């Protein structure tokens, strides 16, 4: 139940891939959230049409993704859940360092890695390896 | 109900407004009732995921991580108000 | 220097590494280790 007087009617939250603006520079904080979404109270869903040809890039050493302290993979939201506040967005950064970086020194709590075919002029962010060119595949962010 | 806002209630059995506010427009009114909030007890106002507490669970989050500026309590008379500022530790609760 | 744009291929059935007989990962040879003798050496060959 809601406070008073209330339809419970789930929003609908899109996203798209826009034409989007150049990749990144040398910081870790120069990566923008080209995109943002945030949830207040009820119910939600999320219409992730980000399955098409866009591979899953599965966790290792450094790049991929981080989703250990979130358990459950980003096709599988829908289902029934309980949070307490979440947020989503996504971000056009470099692909070895984006998560395993943007993790402990950024601003959320675990990222994902899509990937797809991507030109290979990207400026990949770390302490005293940023000076090589890397891929660019799309990362969301989650604050659980 | 005095004049002052459009609610139109003199009584108890209403509700009441948790609303955050920007520099010059009002968003997120809920209106959670007097029941299941019996007498105000606490309220806080924590850093990290920048969320407010009336006392106990939640009531506003938003996406900043800013720390609290100032704090302020109206009220006529009753009993003399507690101001306090914490750190962050771990404990555990014993509830029945 | 090569974890620029290089890719770390999975071990499986008949392709990628085989790091069993040797449990650390290329990019932590540089915390504590105790070897005997040791030479490493690169070689551009086949992939399967
Ligand atoms: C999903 O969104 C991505 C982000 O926009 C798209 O990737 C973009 O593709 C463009 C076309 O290849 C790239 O533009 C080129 O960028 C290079 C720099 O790397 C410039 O030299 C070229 O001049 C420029 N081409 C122009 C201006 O015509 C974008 O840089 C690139 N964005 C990136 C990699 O972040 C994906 O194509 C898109 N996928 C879809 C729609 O399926
Ligand atoms: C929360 O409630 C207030 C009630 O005051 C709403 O304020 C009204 O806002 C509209 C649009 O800005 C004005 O036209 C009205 O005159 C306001 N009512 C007043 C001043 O009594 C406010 O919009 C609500 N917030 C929402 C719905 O997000
Ligand atoms: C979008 O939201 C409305 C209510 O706001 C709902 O009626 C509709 O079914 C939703 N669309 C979907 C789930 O495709
Ligand atoms: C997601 O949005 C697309 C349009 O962008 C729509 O065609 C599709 O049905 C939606 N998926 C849902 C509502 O599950
Ligand atoms: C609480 O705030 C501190 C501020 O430095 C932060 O490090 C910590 O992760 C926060 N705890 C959470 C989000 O659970
Ligand atoms: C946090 O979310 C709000 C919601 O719209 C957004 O306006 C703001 O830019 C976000 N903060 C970021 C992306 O740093």
């Amino acid at each position: 139940e809601n406070s008073v007087n209330t339809t419970f009617t789930l929003h609908n939250f899109t996203f798209h891939n826009e034409t989007g603006a150049n990749p990144n520079p040398s910081g870790v904080q120069n990566i923008q959230t080209y995109q943002t979404q945030t949830a207040q109270s009820g119910y939600y869903n999320f219409n992730f049409s980000f399955l098409s040809s866009f591979v899953y890039k599965e966790s290792n050493f450094m790049y991929g993704s981080y989703h250990p302290s979130c358990n459950f993979r980003l096709e599988t939201i829908n289902n029934g859940l309980w949070f307490n506040s979440l947020s989503v967005s996504i971000a056009y950064g470099p692909l070895q360092g984006g998560c395993k970086q943007s993790v402990f020194s950024g601003r959320a709590t675990c990222c994902y890695a899509y990937s797809y075919g991507g030109p290979s002029l990207c400026k990949g962010v770390y302490s005293g390896e940023l000076d090589l060119n890397f891929e660019c595949g799309l990362l969301v962010y989650v604050t659980k | 109900k005095y004049d002052g806002c459009p609610i139109t209630g003199m009584l108890q059995k209403n509700f009441l407004r948790v609303s955050a506010m920007k520099n010059g427009q009002l968003f997120y009114n809920l209106t959670v009732s007097v029941a299941k909030y019996p007498t105000f007890k606490s309220f806080q106002c924590v850093n990290n995921l920048t969320s407010v507490y009336l006392n106990g669970d939640l009531v506003y989050t938003s996406n900043e991580t800013t720390d609290v500026t100032s704090a302020g309590v109206y009220f006529k008379a009753g009993g003399p108000i507690t101001y306090k500022v914490m750190r962050e530790v771990k404990a555990l609760a014993y509830f029945v």
